[PDB]
């Protein structure tokens, strides 16, 4: 016998609960930062909406 | 007096070359647009940004 544990899911289109094991810091604003949203990585400036 | 330059105007244009001028409209209102003129919200809503 073999068992058999198959994960499902989806990446980067919906809110996010699990997340991994890397620590979160705090928040810039109104500068050119490298940012990761729920593993959404990316470059720009980040402003209130 | 209707295709030479009137005096009046800012600038020295006929009074049927403004009437031309006033009958096509062009994208650019000038060639400076500043990266902080759109910065926010304001990008993925002006075409030119």
């Amino acid at each position: 016998p073999y068992r058999v544990v198959v994960l499902s899911f989806e990446l980067l289109h919906a809110p996010a609960t699990v997340c991994g094991p890397k620590k979160s810091t705090n928040l810039v604003k109104n500068k050119c930062v490298n940012f990761n949203f729920n593993g959404l990585t990316g470059t720009g400036v980040l402003t209130e909406s | 007096s209707q295709i030479l330059p009137d005096p009046s105007k800012p600038s020295k244009r006929s009074p049927i070359e403004d009437l031309l001028f006033n009958k096509v409209t062009l994208a650019d209102a000038g060639f400076i647009k500043q990266y902080g003129d759109c910065l926010g919200d304001i990008a993925a809503r002006d075409l030119i940004c």
